[PDB]
Formats: C-alpha cells, sequence, structure tokens
DNA sequence: AACGGCGCCCGAACAGGGACTG
DNA sequence: CAGTCCCTGTTCGGGCGCCG
C-alpha cells in the first residue's frame, strides 16, 4: 500500500558489476539460511543471468553477538546513486551529537524491509551466494524491499522514520537523534542509568510499529586528540638533534612558525652520532618556542561539507596506532591514537580493522561522513583477512599505501 | 506452430540502439556441406529449428569442427557480431570444482546430459535475431534459411542460460533428496551418496526420470556406473583421485609456442606432483615475441626440465576431503623465489600440492614472499574447502616475531607452527635502533646531472676519512645508493651512516635479501658482513652536520 | 575459425610521488 | 610555482594449461 519512490542512477553511470569473493563455510551456511527466510518473506527473489549487475555479499557478527548478520558491500552502488541520498532526500547532521556525554547506536536496518523498492531499481541490488568447491553455480537474488547497507534506504524511510520518532522527540526535547545507514545514533547528557532507561523507551517506541536488543555505547566527550609532541631529554646527542630537526622541518609544513636555526647551529661540523651536545642558551629558547607553537591551533582549519574526508593510519608498534583525518593536506581536522585494541601484540590486521571501524564511527558522529582510508598494508593481505574481523554494518572506502617511517611524526 | 518446452524461458534483450547480425556466409569445403544439411533437417522435425523467409533481414555464418574426437560432428555458430550487440550476462560459474574438495561417498554416478544447449529454449522475442542460411550446394541452390528455437553453441549467452536453467530443474529433486550430493558443472552431473549400490541406482533413475520431464536426456553412452570415473579431467577412485595422464612433448629443437605449452602442462601437473618448477623455462619466454622462433634451452632450464620429467615418472595421487580432520598446509623454499607446498589431513596423504614463485617488487625478502605464499594457499583453501588450513612454515617463531613487530606495514599469518626443514627462512641482517657508540659515522651523499647523466658519490666521516668517486651514466637515485655502498665498503664491522635519501633508506629499511638491481644486491652483501649498522636520515639542504659537508663534495 | 569459467607468466600502458630544473 | 625525470606500483589483455 506504499508507492515506491522512483530511484535513478547518476546520469552516465551503469549499475555495479562487482564479482563475489570466496566465502568460508560458516558464512555460506549463514547466508543460505538467511536468504531462505527472506525469500519466504518476499524481501528477496531469485533471478537469472540476464541481470548483468552484481554486488558482493558476506556475513558478520557484531561485537559480543553470536548471531550472523547479512552484509552487502553496496559501496559501488552507493556512489552510483550519490545524487539521491545527498541532494534529493538528505539527512541533516546535528552538530550537538558529538557534544553529548553518551551516544548509543541502535540497529534499525530491519525496519527498511517494510517499504517496497522501485521495480525499475531492483535489478541493481543483485547479489550472488557462492558455493564451496563450486559444487553448484552461484545462487542469485535481488531485493524487493529497501536493502540494508544501501544509502538510499534511510533516505526513503526518513519520512517514515520521522513520524515514528516524532512523539519521542517531543517527550524528550534534549535528546539528539541521528540516522546514518542502518544505524540510529541517540545522544543525551543524562546519567548512565537515565540514558539507558530512555534508550529502552525508544526501543519500545519502535517495537509498537532482529538486532534491536543491542546498544553499542559511545562517549564523544571522552574522545581525545594526539598532538605533535617533542622529546624532553636531560642530555642531547648529535643523533637526537638530527632527529629533532628532521621532525621540526616536517612539522613546519603544518605550523609555519617553527624554526630550526638555533638547533642546526648545534650540528656544525662532522661529528659522531653519539657525541653529547649541550644545548646553548638560544637553542633552549628556540626549542621552548617551538613547543608552544605545537600547542597553538593550526591556522584556517575548518570542515568543508562539500569535500571528502581522508584518514591516514600509521602502525607505531607495540599495539600503538596513530591516525589523522583531513580534507586538505596538513589541514588535519582531527588527530588521534589507539592502543591496546583487540588483537594487540598478536594480529596486525585485526587491530587495523578495529582502528578503521573506530575512525569511521567517530567521523559519522562528528561530520556525518565516512572517510576514505589510506591503509598501511598490502592489498592482498587486507583482502584476505579483513572480513574475518569486520563487525560494522557499513564499509568505508579505502586505498593502500606504503610509506616507510623516515621520521616518527605522530608518536616518538 | 512449435511446441513450447517445459523449461522456463530466459528473457534476453539486446544493447539499445543496435539491431541484429547481418554477416555474409563463409565459403567452406564440401565436407561441411553434407554434414550440416542433415542437421538442419533433423532439428526441424524435432522442433529445435524453425524455417524463416524474407521477413527476417538477418544472416550469420557457421563454421563447424568435429566433436571431441568421436564419430559425431559439432555445429558452432560464429555469433561474434551478435555477441557485440547482445546484452551482457552475469556468469554464474564462479570456478572449477577440484577433486580434493570432494568428500568420501560410498556410491558415485557421473551423468552427462545429451544435447545440452539444444534442450533449453531460447527467448520467444529473441529467436528472430538468430537467422542463418544453409546452401545445399556450394554454388547452385540458394538454400532455405532457418532460425534457432533453442540455445545455439557459440553464442555468449548460451552457457549462462543452461547453467541457470539446469539449477532450477534440480532444485525440486535436491529438496526431495537432501543427503544426495550433486556436483553440477555445465551438463556433467556428479551424483554421490552413502546409500547402498542397489538403493543408489534407484535414486539415479528417479533423477534421470526427473530430468526427462523437462526434455533432458541422460543416455547410456556417457553413463558412468563404476570407477575409475573420468570427471573434470581426473581419475576418481573409491579412495583416491589422480590427474589424467599428462604427456610432455620431447622435441630436439624447442621454439616459443612449445615452451608455452610445456610450462602450461607443468602448471596443471603441479596440483598433485610435488616440487615442479617453471622458473627457468618461463624465463625463456621473455623478450622474444615470435611464436615460431627456435629458442635453445639453457643449462638452468635443461636441468629444471630434467627434474620435472623425473617427478612425473612415479605415479602420484591425491586423497579426498574428510571434514572431521584438520587441514594442514606445509611450505618448502625451493630457492630463487620458488616455493612449493602440500595440503593434507593425514601425513603423506596429500589432498593437493602447488607452487608459488611470483616475484613482486624490485626488492624483497624471503619473509615477504613466504607471507604471500601463505595468502595464496589460504584463499585457494577457502575456495575448495571453505576454511583456512593450519600452516607448517620453515621459519622460526622468533624470526617471524621480529619481522612483523618491526615492519611499518600491517602483516599477519594465520595459526601456524614451526617445521625444521632447511633451508629455513630468516632475516639476513638487522638495522640498529640506536646509533652505535665507538663506530665511525659516515655522512654520505650523491648527485647526478639530468642532462649529461654524469654524477658523483662519496662520504665524509668524523675521523676525517673522505672519498669522492665520479660516475658515468647514472641517476640521482643510483648515486645515493652508491654513496651508501662506498660507506659500507670502507667501514669496519660497526658503522653509523647518515643519508638524506628517502629513496635509499626506504629500500634498505625493508631488509631485502634479493633485488633486480645489482647495486642493491651488492649493498645487501655488505650489510650481511657487518655486525652493526645504524642508518639515519636527515633533510637535505638544511646545514645539518656533515651532510652539508658531503653535499658540497658531490655537487 | 566459436562461447563461458578458473589458474600461471608475460609485456605494454598507465598512475603516482620524490626531486631537480626553468 | 609547472614540468620533467626516475622508480615503482597496479591493471589488463594475451599466451598457455584445464573444464564443459
Ligand atoms: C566441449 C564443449 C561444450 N560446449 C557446450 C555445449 C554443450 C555443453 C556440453 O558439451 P558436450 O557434453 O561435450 O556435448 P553435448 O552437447 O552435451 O552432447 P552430448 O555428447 O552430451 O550428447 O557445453 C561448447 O559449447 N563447446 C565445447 O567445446
Ligand atoms: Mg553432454
Ligand atoms: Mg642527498
Amino acid at each position: 500500500p506504499i508507492e515506491t519512490v522512483p530511484v535513478k542512477l547518476k546520469p552516465g553511470m551503469d549499475g555495479p558489476k562487482v564479482k563475489q569473493w570466496p566465502l568460508t563455510e560458516e558464512k555460506i551456511k549463514a547466508l543460505v539460511e538467511i536468504c531462505t527466510e527472506m525469500e519466504k518473506e518476499g524481501k528477496i527473489s531469485k533471478i537469472g543471468p540476464e541481470n548483468p549487475y552484481n554486488t558482493p555479499v558476506f556475513a558478520i557478527k557484531k561485537k559480543d553477538s553470536t548471531k550472523w548478520r547479512k552484509l552487502v558491500d553496496f559501496r559501488e552502488l552507493n556512489k552510483r546513486t550519490q545524487d539521491f541520498w545527498e541532494v534529493q532526500l538528505g539527512i541533516p547532521h546535528p552538530a550537538g551529537l558529538k557534544k553529548k556525554k553518551s551516544v548509543t547506536v541502535l540497529d534499525v536496518g530491519d525496519a527498511y524491509f517494510s517499504v517496497p523498492l522501485d521495480e525499475d531499481f531492483r535489478k541493481y541490488t543483485a547479489f550472488t551466494i557462492p558455493s564451496i568447491n563450486n559444487e553448484t553455480p552461484g545462487i542469485r537474488y535481488q531485493y524487493n524491499v529497501l536493502p540494508q547497507g544501501w544509502k538510499g534506504s534511510p533516505a526513503i524511510f526518513q519520512s517514515s522514520m520521522t513520524k515514528i520518532l516524532e512523539p519521542f522527540k517531543k517527550q524528550n526535547p534534549d535528546i539528539v537523534i541521528y540516522q546514518y545507514m542502518d544505524d540510529l545514533y541517540v545522544g543525551s547528557d543524562l546519567e548512565i542509568g537515565q540514558h539507558r532507561t530512555k534508550i529502552e523507551e525508544l526501543r519500545q517506541h519502535l517495537l509498537r510499529w532482529p538486532f534491536l536488543w543491542m546498544g553499542y555505547e559511545l562517549h564523544p566527550d571522552k574522545w581525545t586528540v594526539q598532538p605533535i609532541v617533542l622529546p624532553e631529554k636531560d642530555s642531547w646527542t648529535v643523533n637526537d638533534i638530527q632527529k629533532l630537526v628532521g621532525k621540526l622541518n616536517w612539522a613546519s609544513q603544518i605550523y609555519p612558525g617553527i624554526k630550526v636555526r638555533q638547533l642546526s647551529k648545534l650540528l656544525r661540523g662532522t661529528k659522531a652520532l653519539t657525541e653529547v651536545i649541550p644545548l646553548t642558551e638560544e637553542a633552549e629558547l628556540e626549542l621552548a618556542e617551538n613547543r608552544e607553537i605545537l600547542k597553538e591551533p593550526v591556522h584556517g582549519v575548518y570542515y568543508d561539507p562539500s569535500k571528502d574526508l581522508i584518514a591516514e593510519i600509521q602502525k607505531q608498534g607495540q599495539g600503538q596506532w596513530t591516525y589523522q583525518i583531513y580534507q586538505e593536506p596538513f589541514k588535519n581536522l582531527k588527530t588521534g591514537k589507539y592502543a591496546r585494541m583487540r588483537g594487540a601484540h598478536t594480529n596486525d590486521v585485526k587491530q587495523l580493522t578495529e582502528a578503521v571501524q573506530k575512525i569511521t564511527t567517530e567521523s559519522i558522529v562528528i561530520w556525518g561522513k565516512t572517510p576514505k582510508f589510506k591503509l598501511p598494508i598490502q592489498k592482498e593481505t587486507w583482502e584476505t583477512w579483513w572480513t574475518e574481523y569486520w563487525q560494522a554494518t557499513w564499509i568505508p572506502e579505502w586505498e593502500f599505501v606504503n610509506t616507510p617511517p623516515l621520521v616518527k611524526l605522530w608518536y616518538q | 506452430m512449435v511446441p513450447i518446452s517445459p523449461i522456463e524461458t530466459v528473457p534476453v534483450k539486446l544493447k539499445p540502439g543496435m539491431d541484429g547480425p547481418k554477416v555474409k556466409q563463409w565459403p567452406l569445403t564440401e565436407e561441411k556441406i553434407k554434414a550440416l544439411v542433415e542437421i538442419c533437417t533433423e532439428m526441424e522435425k524435432e522442433g529445435k529449428i524453425s524455417k524463416i523467409g524474407p521477413e527476417n533481414p538477418y544472416n550469420t555464418p557457421v563454421f563447424a569442427c568435429k566433436k571431441k574426437d568421436s564419430t559425431k560432428w559439432r555445429k558452432l555458430v560464429d555469433f561474434r557480431e551478435l555477441n557485440k550487440r547482445t546484452q551482457d550476462f552475469w556468469e554464474v560459474q564462479l570456478g572449477i570444482p577440484h577433486p580434493a574438495g570432494l568428500k568420501k561417498k560410498k556410491s558415485v554416478t557421473v551423468l552427462d546430459v545429451g544435447d545440452a544447449y539444444f534442450s533449453v529454449p531460447l527467448d520467444e522475442d529473441f529467436r528472430k535475431y538468430t537467422a542463418f542460411t544453409i546452401p545445399s550446394i556450394n554454388n547452385e541452390t540458394p538454400g532455405i534459411r532457418y532460425q534457432y528455437n533453442v540455445l545455439p553453441q557459440g553464442w555468449k549467452g548460451s552457457p549462462a542460460i543452461f547453467q541457470s536453467s539446469m539449477t532450477k530443474i534440480l532444485e525440486p529433486f535436491k529438496k526431495q533428496n537432501p543427503d544426495i550430493v550433486i556436483y553440477q558443472y555445465m551438463d556433467d552431473l556428479y551424483v554421490g551418496s552413502d546409500l547402498e549400490i542397489g538403493q543408489h541406482r534407484t535414486k539415479i533413475e528417479e533423477l534421470r526420470q526427473h530430468l526427462l520431464r523437462w526434455g533432458l536426456t541422460t543416455p547410456d553412452k556417457k553413463h558412468q556406473k563404476e570407477p575409475p570415473f573420468l570427471w573434470m579431467g581426473y581419475e576418481l577412485h573409491p579412495d583416491k583421485w589422480t590427474v589424467q595422464p599428462i604427456v610432455l612433448p620431447e622435441k630436439d629443437s624447442w621454439t616459443v609456442n612449445d615452451i608455452q605449452k610445456l610450462v602450461g602442462k607443468l602448471n596443471w601437473a603441479s596440483q598433485i606432483y610435488p616440487g615442479i618448477k617453471v622458473r627457468q623455462l618461463s624465463k625463456l619466454l621473455r623478450g622474444t615475441k615470435a611464436l615460431t622462433e627456435v629458442i635453445p634451452l639453457t643449462e638452468e632450464a635443461e636441468l629444471e626440465l630434467a627434474e620435472n620429467r623425473e617427478i612425473l615418472k612415479e605415479p602420484v595421487h591425491g586423497v579426498y576431503y574428510d571434514p572431521s580432520k584438520d587441514l594442514i598446509a606445509e611450505i618448502q623454499k625451493q630457492g630463487q623465489g620458488q616455493w612449493t607446498y602440500q595440503i593434507y589431513q593425514e601425513p603423506f596423504k596429500n589432498l593437493k600440492t602447488g607452487k608459488y614463485a611470483r616475484m613482486r617488487g624490485a626488492h624483497t625478502n624471503d619473509v615477504k614472499q613466504l607471507t604471500e605464499a601463505v595468502q595464496k594457499i589460504t584463499t585457494e583453501s577457502i575456495v575448495i574447502w571453505g576454511k583456512t588450513p593450519k600452516f607448517k612454515l620453515p621459519i622460526q617463531k622468533e624470526t617471524w616475531e621480529t619481522w612483523w613487530t618491526e615492519y611499518w606495514q600491517a602483516t599477519w599469518i594465520p595459526e601456524w607452527e614451526f617445521v625444521n626443514t632447511p633451508p629455513l627462512v630468516k632475516l639476513w641482517y638487522q638495522l640498529e635502533k640506536e646509533p652505535i657508540v665507538g663506530a665511525e659515522t659516515f655522512y654520505v651523499d650523491g648527485a647526478a646531472n639530468r642532462e649529461t647523466k654524469l654524477g658523483k658519490a662519496g662520504y665524509v666521516t668524523n675521523k676525517g676519512r673522505q672519498k669522492v668517486v665520479p660516475l658515468t651514466n647514472t641517476t640521482n637515485q643510483k648515486t645515493e645508493l652508491q654513496a651508501i655502498y662506498l660507506a659500507l665498503q670502507d667501514s669496519g664491522l660497526e658503522v653509523n651512516i647518515v643519508t638524506d635519501s628517502q629513496y635509499a633508506l626506504g629500500i634498505i629499511q625493508a631488509q631485502p635479501d634479493k633485488s633486480e638491481s645489482e647495486l642493491v644486491n651488492q649493498i645487501i652483501e655488505q650489510l650481511i658482513k657487518k655486525e652493526k649498522v645504524y642508518l639515519a636520515w636527515v633533510p637535505a639542504h638544511k646545514g645539518i652536520g656533515g651532510n652539508e659537508q658531503v653535499d658540497k663534495l658531490v655537487s
């Protein structure tokens, strides 16, 4: 009884044609069981090979959850319908969500299954379930309702979502509610008991209309930044000052007031690397001034909503990972560091996976966007293991880099 | 008035703005003339081909070759112009089934659908786009033109439609027989069960009659009821499997196209024959772009080929997959970037073997290449068995721990254990983390002219030692590597080296043990002889230490 | 002399970043 | 500041094996 909202691709673009990658046995068995129930419920239907479009699919388990969840890699389809969920029916981002003391993320993707999808657009939601050892050809489906993981789903359901959340927002005018992809971000300044009590009222408010029982909690007021810090030693060697000048020279690309004149004067001649160099009176002055500039904020750094967010990650060793988020080079909007995540001291890929998920979550709260990541890993290494550790219902864009650390810039 | 088959049709459209095929026929021999006129007459009575007239302004030629070495002939249409204008299909064939992924089944039957493509209907609105004339005489009778009511062989959409139509027909039978395994690859059907031989043939006949309801025939010609079964190019026995006999050509004078077929068979043979190498044979296929050019076999390619033929002498076989047992993968280093592995569940009962010998990067080390071989085995194992095997690797736990914890990139290996089978993989040198007290400090640099390609390279040290070497036909990058080489040559066992070259430092910090650059290989040889080496970087053109002094010398 | 699938080893074309020259 | 170079990387299409 609902008229399907017309959905069109961006002009001049064809639908996604991305190959399905191999899945483990437990993932295929999970997807076969899930798709069988969805087909019995009419959410998906089998299709033939005359549909040239395809989108990868796999399965995940969220944090502390034993239940398999179907996840479609709609990244290609999403950027081929970008003028829909950003120009026609866009969701405004609340600037106060990041200021709230506690923010709980609720999985509401199952509500999208109640709204039919435009018949002319269902062909672009095609996916293929693989088989072990290629026993059978691929089992192809396409969606009949709004699919989870498609940016057009919360955009179309937004009108339906507003009416559902309208009584609750009137009951609590201080609560900030943000919707991104399949998730709902609920932030408040109430106490932990008061917050979780209000979260359950919202759950019951949604029930009167399979992962609604979970509530991942955030605390953006506790989020920290990792500035550039300089070492403080009692004695300095030629090697120490050579590393310091190298760090300050690169840092001058961010803070133009940094000087290295009185410090390079200490390195006059051809001295041994371990020779102790006492800092002169002017060198102490120049090093003290540089430490204050690193505390001052960077000039003219603000968020541009029309530009993409970029995230770079550095492996620092011993469970330490630093990251920077920017839109223009050396104009970082945020710098941070993670330590002692899951997989620390045993698994780099699980840590890097965890770090990407945290950075994306922070970007959704602060700006409403997911950044494109520059991952310090080989492509084949990441593509072999990352789905084993993924616990989120969205997937950011990423590319692969290889920058040897000439100077430890973000972590001494 | 042709009867509509029970198989549901597949709606096939064309690319917009384009029409159908209009290609003239190809003059062929009279042997092909008397072998296709009888086909278009038999298919017309069976409803597989209908005759058209002047209302169908299309045409397409058809060249024919014999069937797969048998009494029958094969008809294939040249739809290369129809494929350029037909809509794209998404292929549902995602890979090739491997016999090592088959589980033990008490009873096994291999079927083969007769007239696969000729038993599946074509779209009603698409039959008009398949027009072709048949001249009974090469230059007399104009010949009545026919059309296709089924799937023609040669069309780019025929395989995808048959595989999808076959699945929909097997779905109701598989739902009524869950314990029966049906490997469906094109038209050949591998049917297996743990039922008794008597009860197994009963369900086979039930399946044969089920397929017959849609016009799918399973004749007794290619019906296999007893081992060894010929399935997917293998020999399937009740408890083991092997590849069909592989014959390597033995010529006196070898050309380019012969080595390509030789390396191809050795790749196909390396899935069960352990220790096959194709490094030195494929090395002969470099540079020369003349397929009909004689290439003499090098001494390294001759010894490699002689060792491959001796492996193929003794017959080998693989076993089948048992889900109750673990998967084990063990890797050996064959030298010169060559790796061989075996995947098994019980010792010396290999499911399959394989090799990894890809050289990626100008500079690398054995640890990087071992990591790559592990990733290749993991993805291959997920395709065949859907899980990752436990690895047995010829690298100490301490060696691996040192590499991955110190590398700047994320790297990881799944659950594994050390196996002591030399040659062990190790790191051949370790750069120091702090400067070395008492070791001479070399400030190195090198510059080169973009135009004349001339350059210099040298160093200055804290003890007054100095060198400048002029170089001819070089680059800025090469002189920076040369400067580090000079400092390693002229230093003691412990040395501190200061450079401003991000390029040179990046190569050496990754601890390579092999390189496509002779200069880097010489640098590696020096780094191994040292006891301690500390590399330090400084920004160029900043008046920093001796770097400013050595910069004046070489520029 | 056809179609589709997968694998390997190959080279040409292309992208991208440091560094020097006008 | 552009426009090159040098070096190193990925993508892709074709050679071959094999299947239907
Ligand atoms: C071997 C082969 C096959 N095919 C297509 C056609 C039918 C299926 C199976 O081929 P087939 O089993 O050898 O012949 P088929 O048409 O089934 O006839 P039968 O011998 O089974 O009676 O794949 C093809 O298009 N080109 C080929 O070279
Ligand atoms: Mg057949
Ligand atoms: Mg230099």
